[PDB]
């Protein structure tokens, strides 16, 4: 009929944008309850529905590119052939940095990706707006760099010295350096809360508020020297990778791991999780990557194989992967589909960089542009590939054209929301359920021969004689 | 609670039509001050619903010399016939909001379903017109033809000639 | 960030991105920019061997 | 500016009916990226501080033509279920806003009557007309074309409701006298044709009050027998037509328009034998006139003018013509 | 053909010319 | 075939306009800690009204000498109040100017039990002299009055009717007199046939006309029909009744403040058992008023405290206080349904407002947008412990505090000595009467 | 700083604007409107303006008709040249060439010089033809309008044979023709483009006496200049 176009749109909007299942109202007893929560229902179901309706209101377009003929395929792709096919603004933005002399290049971009970081490893750190072309900053340090990292704006940055980490200004003037996180060799910037959570080479991870200045919790990872760090974006949780292989799920409020997936027999070299929270994709010392649903805690599908230890790995806004390993990276497209209950294995790699003798540090996606940062040793170079970023983004959020007055009512707003550190749980969103022994204790002080031989077992050692010992030992004599 | 206002200057007489009324309670209160001085919150309360210019200054000069001596001219009864919704006050009366009160006991004689408040007596329409009469520039700019300042100088000019009898004894220059 | 109004201070009343209480009012970077020290690493050795120093006078 | 808060309402209420149109295959999704691009920089720009009735304007059209191409593309593609009532909605909502911001723009008001018209909206075509009336009521033109509306519809105690508080304000210029005399004489020979009213005594009494009005001038007078001088195939057109000329001949004497009226009155409904004896009844008037003592300049324009309008017209003899021409040069 | 040259017309008005445009400019 | 993403600056502004376009995308991967967020806007929230929370407006004129025992609205116009002191001066005031009073006059020798406006624009007095009548709005000003009563026993109370020149005043013979100006001059007395004690008070139900509902000293409230000149209904409640009120909304609900530190909200056809039982009071509530929209109500109490309440909530939502406010006996609305005014035993009529933290005046959208989410938002979060603990705190005076946790004790004791008894007692089989069945003792007819 | 060097030839080469002021400022540089109308103006009011301008050039001249169907038409209010390929940037090139010696000859004309305002603020010939579009400015280098285009020029766009023109930029006054002919005799590289684009547009046929005129002058005090240069007296170097 035609109305099952109509009952196809309301499942698709109960699936996206319900973010729930639905109240039953029929189990409902009480009649104004019942009339109140059939007016929510209708409420809700109009809300998901209307979303679903103004989601046609998107400007921009998704970025692809499909092979033609039946012998072209999609990694034998050039990257002056897609220079060539594409557009000119965007054809801009693949440049590329020659800074030999200052070891091997860390990018990392601001999360607008206006402004990116690149840090040397031995001191270079500069802090340029790479399409506008004009550096904010640079500066030589003169001892070692573990990790450079933007902070909430373009404003801050941090980087990771020889002993302490030092955040500094816009143009490059030390603001303060703190001296609690000594030997940093990782560091994560959570966006929402504003804690800055800084692995030592200890194995001791701190968490320092940065809009107050007070370490939250300094946790200590019991086992080893933590060999690398990435942030789930969903749920703020910090996945670290030890030595003996597994990955552990770290998370302020616990000195003990909060899940641990076991993972390759050598140390994980990388990790990198989607910015739904759905999928984590780990790469091992053993040569084998491979890709767990983190919404259910489990493998979704066979070890896939890298040809060399990925030194990292970072996915992008959409489906794509970039796993950077030895000398060139590889981008992978179709690992984790959302819609799949059962995942595939991808047969070819989406699309390779080439190997000319330049070993990759780090991979880093451009947050909102279709390209991907590599940083080598050789000093920074930007490809372009056209399946990645978000092609629409939220002005409220996050915005790649911020102007002066937005970015600061921005920056007071996401102080005034910044979140507590003691609201970081696995599910994030669980802010208003039952605390189920506070309401039976309350529904209590409102209403106001097997196991019976090892009670006893239990309470003979004690020696307390507690009448209720005698009348289970008048039972056990009865039995 | 006022449905409409008169208001007379320099180039005409408009009428304006009162929506989302001020609150007589907190008429003293700093925040309903601070209201009445924004453009931003006083133009929600009155939105333009009437206008009529002069024909000539000569009119203008009829217009005053009637105004301030208290008698309504013919064009204003006329603007307020074609304006106001016609009632006699037997079930349902129109408020209108007037500066004085020798003219809101004229209005209200000449149309008797027309309950006139005046400013002199009524501290919400003296609020509410003195909030006019500040941003009486900006309330009218669309159908503004030239400015104010220029009608309102040489209207007082021959509002005072006329009372005074100037040019007939005023001969040494 | 622009200077907080009255409500969003009273909000953040314990927020500066500047001067933590962990930075000890900036007396390093004071010292080291009067006394031209070229290494914020020779203040900090400077003031551990003053700490040692002063515990000493302290078990005397 | 809260401009894009503002717009994001409106792209909001149009997102519905272009998921419509693309679950039919009326337009492609190319097509419907362009009208949210193109509905999304209008909306931007009519909700911006400084605006201007002809971006109020290029709105409303680039609406209805929409609905135009729309109206074409469904009925090629042979749909039904797609109705027009949405885009009228969203070009009433786009009005309403238009004359909230700018309220002293006639060309707008006009544009908003017009589009009221043309989708048979009388209702609200009569509401918008006393909303434009309050706000120009010095404007003849709004006057009239509430008056002719409401007389062609047929209300004429409307159109008469309209016209009377139009010549209580408009009595600067004569213009909407004349074509409120008009309105009462087409009036009038309605009320002829269908076959008080019997003796049709209201373009006299309009006369009779507009004697004393600041417009009132000799060539006021001879507009006035102008305007009554068509349309004579009526009962009392003689009547008023004699009140006129002695009006004229009484209040101004000597004047060219009265010498004029003299010349031009007893030509009333005429086309035919009864034609040129009316034309020698004139001429005679006219030499007695071009020999009398009145401005002759004067006199002679306004019959070389209204020769001129002799002239117009075919069917005629032409010794009369040569001695038209033969009066007409020595002027 | 099958469309009016008036249908063509408001469709260069309302939608838009940008693949004749490119036709345009590609000869 | 390939494409990539372009992004002009054009998605940011258009050339040549000044409006920064701010493009929207609404999927729940850009927009992270929905939950969380929302939580701590709902804290802010609070944290910001409980800042904001800024009660006291103003105090009309110099006040009275004595205490102010008795006010009256005029429920017509919008800013006019009259009060009458406990040394016998009346005082008409205009809300707008609140500099001076607009009309005083020694009315009368004792203190002013009741008053009231009627609906041409005079006003009525009750003392124990007897009720006299006065033109306050005068073009010359005049202190004599132009009508009095004497006979018809001690008057307590006056109400006038919503829409005739009917009112009836409550005297103290047991009898409510009723009459009607212009043409009565005596007036008709009702009473219950054989009744002593003195009615307090009286109120005309405003919605449904000739419905008058009056309270006693015999802790009875008593209904009227005026059309059939009659009483109707009388229950004996446990504890006087200090004032009865009705609700403008709702024709059959009425209130009754009750020397039981209560409030009961009654249903005039069923007076089985309470409609609901507000109990916050430390001392008596003298005066309990319905705001105008009858959905919140104000009881100025006997110790020195305003309650602000819902109509269903059965608990305080404000409680103002002051040092300067000696007691509270006459508390009602502004026709605004904003503004409450007080009238004390410090000789003061106060202006507060009811929702302390919400100013009036005309707001921008993107201000009241911001007012309206938060207050949707702590309906949404406002029982979590965070949320609840901040917008519950507010500061009492010490002996406030001190004598409602006195009476925690003491209610706690009385339930556990009633608990004892039943576990104890012949009465556990039995169902546990509800509280709002045992607020009435006996109904009769 | 070998890192900020190579960034700097990064962003010279660099053609589209990437944030928000360098989006404003690009739309900004304009012949006709102030920048302070120019940055509010919509490419429909350009549009309307601009082919009034071409409707009157169209009109003098019979040879536009090309021009509006590819250059000047509604399809080409909405076309970025940044968003298309090599190839198609390259005959987007050579059709504004073609108008460009079409129009050197109109261009003391207020619709020339609409014509070329057209082109400047849509397809930024200022920046992606600045040779081709300063050559055919050059015969009017005594003009307002060459004063004009010089203010709206780009620094680093300009070619390397053209960079005599640097203190005009920095200083707006018209370069004169001993500045033009001493650079002429200076470098054979000015010589060369001034002849190739007046041969280049005789070949076409789109000659005018003022090109012929300017040409002929300068290459007449070029070649005299030049020979004075080559003098040298000893044998082999003069041979």
């Amino acid at each position: 009929k035609a109305e099952l176009d109509r009952i196809r749109r309301y499942k698709q909007a109960q699936k996206k944008y319900g973010r729930g299942p639905r109240v039953d109202i029929k189990s409902v007893r009480d009649k104004k309850l019942r009339r109140t929560l059939t007016n929510l229902e209708n409420k809700y179901k109009t809300a998901a529905l209307k979303a679903k309706e103004a989601e046609i209101l998107l400007e921009n377009q998704t970025g692809f590119l499909e092979p033609e003929g039946e012998l072209e395929r999609t990694y034998k792709v050039r990257q002056d052939e897609i220079v060539k096919e594409v557009a000119v603004e965007v054809a801009q933005k693949k440049f590329e940095l020659k800074l030999t002399e200052l070891g091997p290049y860390t990018c990392e971009y601001s999360r607008n990706g206006r402004d990116l970081i690149l840090a040397g490893r031995k001191g270079h750190v500069a802090t340029m707006d790479w399409r506008e072309g004009k550096l904010g900053c640079e500066l030589q340090l003169g001892e070692t760099v573990r990790d450079a990292r933007f902070l909430h704006n373009n404003q801050f940055f941090a980087v990771a010295q020889k002993k302490y980490v030092y955040i500094y200004d816009h143009n490059g003037v030390e603001i303060h350096c703190l001296r609690k996180h000594v030997e940093v060799s990782h560091m994560e910037f959570l966006p929402y809360h504003f804690l800055l959570a800084t692995l030592s080479i200890s194995g001791q991870l701190k968490y320092q508020d940065t809009s107050t200045g007070q370490i939250v919790a300094e946790i200590a990872t019991k086992h080893g020297t933590p060999v690398s760090l990435t942030q789930n974006p969903y749920n703020a949780i910090l996945h670290i990778g030890q030595q003996n292989g597994t990955v552990t799920l770290w998370s302020p409020n616990s000195t003990d791991p909060l899940v641990k997936l076991l993972a390759h027999r050598g140390p994980v070299r990388s990790l990198a999780v989607d910015r739904e929270g759905r999928y984590m994709v780990s790469t091992g010392q053993d040569n084998k990557m491979c890709i767990w649903d983190i919404r259910n805690f489990k493998e979704a599908v066979n070890s896939y194989f890298t040809r060399a230890p990925a030194t990292s790995v970072a996915i992008s806004d959409t489906g794509l992967t970039a796993v950077g390993w030895g000398t060139h990276t590889t981008i992978w497209k179709g690992l984790f589909n959302k819609e799949r209950p059962v995942q595939v294995k991808v047969d070819s790699p989406y699309m390779t960089w080439g190997g000319q003798g330049q070993v990759v540090e780090r991979v880093r996606w451009c947050p909102f542009e279709d390209i991907l940062g590599i940083g080598h040793n050789e000093g920074f170079s930007s490809i372009i590939v056209p399946g990645a970023g978000e092609a629409n983004y939220d002005a409220l959020e996050v915005n790649p054209f911020e102007t002066k007055k937005q970015r600061q009512e921005g920056e007071v707003k996401a102080l005034l929301n910044k979140l507590q550190p003691e609201m970081i749980a696995l599910d994030p969103n669980f802010i208003g359920n039952l605390d189920l022994r506070s309401e039976k204790q309350r529904q209590a002080e409102r209403d106001l021969n097997t196991a019976l031989k090892k009670y006893l077992r239990k309470q003979r050692k004690k020696n307390i004689i507690d009448e209720k010992r005698l009348k289970a030992e008048e039972l056990y004599r009865q039995m | 609670v006022v449905n409409f206002l008169l208001f007379e200057s320099a180039v005409g007489f408009s009428l304006f039509e009162v929506v989302h009324q001020a609150d007589t309670v907190g008429l003293e209160l700093p925040e309903v001050k601070d209201a009445m001085k924004t453009l931003d919150k006083f133009g929600k309360m009155v939105k333009l619903r009437s206008f009529n210019p002069w024909t000539s200054a000569a009119q203008g000069l009829e217009a005053i010399n009637l105004i301030s001596e208290g008698i309504m001219p013919e064009y204003l009864k006329s603007a307020l016939e074609m304006n106001l919704p016609q009632t006699s006050g037997k079930k349902s009366k129109v408020v209108l909001g007037v500066a004085d009160k020798k003219l809101a006991g004229e209005i209200t004689a000449a149309f008797p379903g027309v309950q006139c408040e005046a400013a002199d007596t009524s501290e919400v329409v003296a609020a509410l017109l003195r909030g006019i009469r500040t941003h009486a520039n900006k309330l009218h700019k669309s159908l503004q033809e030239g400015d104010i300042g220029r009608a309102q100088l040489g209207l007082g000019h021959a509002y005072s000639r006329a009372k005074v009898k100037f040019s007939v004894h005023k001969n040494d220059n | 960030v622009r200077k907080l109004k009255y409500h969003e201070q009273k909000l953040l009343k314990k927020h500066d991105f500047i001067n933590y209480k962990s930075d000890n009012n900036h007396r390093d970077h004071d010292v080291i920019r009067r006394y031209m020290i070229q290494k914020p690493e020779d203040y900090h050795k400077y003031n551990r061997l003053c700490g040692s120093l002063r515990q000493f006078a302290h078990r005397l | 500016a809260w401009v894009a808060d503002k717009a994001r309402f409106y792209l909001e209420r149009a997102a519905p009916e272009l998921r419509e149109w693309e679950e039919k295959e009326i337009f492609t999704k190319d097509e419907i990226r362009n009208l949210v691009a193109k509905r999304s920089d209008f909306e931007h720009l009519v909700l911006a501080p400084g605006t201007k009735p002809t971006d109020f304007l290029n709105y409303v059209n680039w609406e209805r033509s929409l609905d135009r191409l729309r109206a074409k593309r469904c009925a090629r593609l042979n749909i039904r279920s797609v109705t027009s009532h949405a885009s009228q909605a969203r070009t009433f909502g786009i009005f309403e806003r238009a004359v909230l911001k700018h309220p002293g723009s006639i060309e707008l008001w006009l544009a908003y009557l017009e589009f009221a018209a043309q989708v048979k909206a009388t209702k609200r075509w009569r509401r918008i007309m006393t909303r434009a009336l309050r706000l120009h009521p010095m404007n003849a033109s709004l006057w009239t074309l509430a008056g002719r509306r409401a007389a062609q519809n047929g209300d004429m105690q409307r159109a008469r409701a309209h016209f009377l508080r139009g010549c209580r304000f408009c009595t600067r210029e004569p213009t909407l006298w004349l074509e409120y005399a008009r309105c009462e004489m087409d009036w009038l020979a309605r009320m002829e044709a269908k076959k008080p009213a019997l003796s049709g005594a209201i373009p006299i009494a309009v006369f009779d009050v507009a004697r004393k009005q600041p417009f009132w001038g000799p060539a006021a007078a001879e507009k006035f027998f102008d305007v009554f001088a068509k349309f004579g195939h009526l009962s009392c057109h003689e009547r008023i037509i004699s009140h006129v000329v002695t009006t004229m001949q009484e209040l101004f004497p000597n004047h060219p328009c009265t010498w004029s009226v003299h010349i031009r009155q007893p030509l009333v409904g005429v086309d035919t034998p009864a034609f040129p004896k009316a034309l020698r009844e004139s001429l005679a008037r006219l030499k007695a006139a071009l020999q009398s003592t009145t401005d002759r300049k004067a006199l002679a324009t306004k019959m070389v003018a209204w020769m001129d309008g002799i002239l117009a017209i075919e069917k005629l003899d032409a010794a009369i013509r040569t001695v038209l021409e033969h009066t007409k040069r020595s002027l | 053909a099958e469309k009016d040259a008036e249908e063509e017309e408001l469709e260069k008005f309302v939608l838009g010319a940008k693949e004749t445009f490119r036709e345009q400019l590609f000869r | 075939k390939i494409k990539a993403l372009t992004r002009s600056i054009t998605a940011q502004q258009a050339p040549g306009s000044d409006v920064q376009r701010a493009p929207r995308n609404l999927a729940p991967e850009l927009h992270p800690f929905e939950r969380a967020r929302e939580y701590q806007r709902a804290l802010n929230a609070v944290k910001l009204e409980r800042m904001f929370a800024k009660p006291f407006l103003g105090q009309l004129g110099n006040g009275h000498v004595q205490g102010v025992y008795s006010m009256c609205k005029d429920k017509n116009s919008l800013n006019c109040i009259a009060s009458g002191s406990g040394d016998g001066v009346v005082k008409v005031w205009d809300l707008t100017t609140r500099d001076e009073e607009t009309w005083r006059v020694a009315a009368h020798n004792n203190i002013v039990k009741g008053l009231t406006f009627t609906n041409d624009k005079k006003l009525l007095s009750c003392a124990t002299d007897g009720i006299k009548l006065w033109d306050p709005y005068a073009s010359p000003s005049n202190t004599t009055p132009i009508a009095t009563w004497q006979e018809g026993g001690p008057y307590t109370s006056l109400s006038f009717h919503r829409s005739a020149n009917t009112f009836a005043a409550s005297s103290g013979q047991g009898c409510i007199r009723i009459w009607d100006l212009e043409h009565s001059t005596a007036g008709q007395a009702i009473q219950w046939p054989s009744f002593v004690d003195t009615i307090t008070d009286v109120c005309f139900n405003q919605v449904e006309t000739s419905v008058i509902g009056s309270v006693a000293t015999d802790r009875s409230i008593i209904l009227f029909d005026l059309r059939t000149n009659m009483p109707v209904i009388k229950t004996v409640l446990h504890f006087a009744c200090n004032r009865i009120v009705f609700n403008p909304m709702e024709a059959m609900n009425l209130a009754v403040a009750s020397e039981d530190h209560n409030i009961y909200i009654f249903d005039a056809r069923n007076f089985d058992k309470a409609l609901n039982i507000q109990k916050g009071h430390v001392a008596a509530v003298m005066d309990v008023e319905f705001s105008p929209t009858g959905e919140e109500l104000v009881s100025g109490s006997y110790d020195r405290t305003i309650r602000l309440w819902r109509r269903d909530a059965g608990h305080s939502r404000d409680v103002y206080h002051t040092k300067r406010m000696q007691r509270v006996f006459r508390t009602m609305w502004t026709m605004d349904s904003k503004y409450i005014l007080t009238g004390s035993d410090d000789g003061n009529v106060r202006l507060w407002r009811a929702n302390a933290s919400e100013r009036s005046g005309v707001k921008a959208t993107r201000q009241r947008q911001a007012l309206e989410y938060n207050n949707a938002l702590l309906d949404r979060y406002g029982h979590l412990p965070e949320i609840r603990r901040i917008r519950r705190h507010r500061h009492l005076p010490k002996v406030v505090k001190k004598a409602t946790e006195i009476k925690r004790e003491e209610l706690a004791a009385i339930k556990r000595r009633e608990e004892n008894e039943r576990k104890h007692s012949n009465k556990k089989y039995e169902k546990r009467k509800s509280e709002r069945e045992k607020a009435v003792l006996v109904k009769q007819q | 700083s070998s890192l900020a060097q190579q960034l700097a030839q990064i962003a010279a080469n660099s053609r589209s604007s990437f944030n928000v002021k360098a989006l404003k400022a690009s739309h900004s540089k304009s012949l006709i409107w102030e920048p302070r109308v120019a940055v509010s103006q919509t490419f429909a009011e350009i549009y309307s303006q601009c082919y009034e301008g071409f409707k009157e050039l169209c009109h003098l001249d019979s040879r536009f008709v090309p021009f509006d169907a590819t250059l000047f038409s509604a399809q080409s209010q909405e076309v970025d040249r940044t968003q298309m390929t090599a190839e198609e940037n390259a005959a987007l090139d050579k059709r504004v060439d073609s108008f460009l010696h079409l129009v050197g000859s109109r261009l003391r004309l207020m619709p020339a010089i609409k014509a070329v305002e057209w082109l400047i603020r849509r397809f930024r010939i200022h920046e992606f033809n600045t040779g081709t579009l300063l050559a055919t400015f050059l015969p009017y280098h005594t003009i307002p309008a060459f004063v004009t285009l010089l203010s709206i020029l780009p620094v680093q766009r300009i070619p390397i044979e053209y960079r005599f023109l640097d203190p005009y930029i920095k200083s707006l006054t018209p370069p004169p023709r001993a500045a033009i002919v001493q650079q002429a005799t200076n470098r054979p590289d000015l010589l060369s483009a001034i002849s190739r684009y007046t041969l280049d547009s005789c070949r076409a046929k789109q000659e005018y006496p003022g090109l012929i005129s300017f040409w002929g002058g300068i290459m007449a005090e070029a070649v005299n200049g030049m020979i004075d240069k080559m003098r040298s007296g000893r044998r082999a170097i003069q041979l």
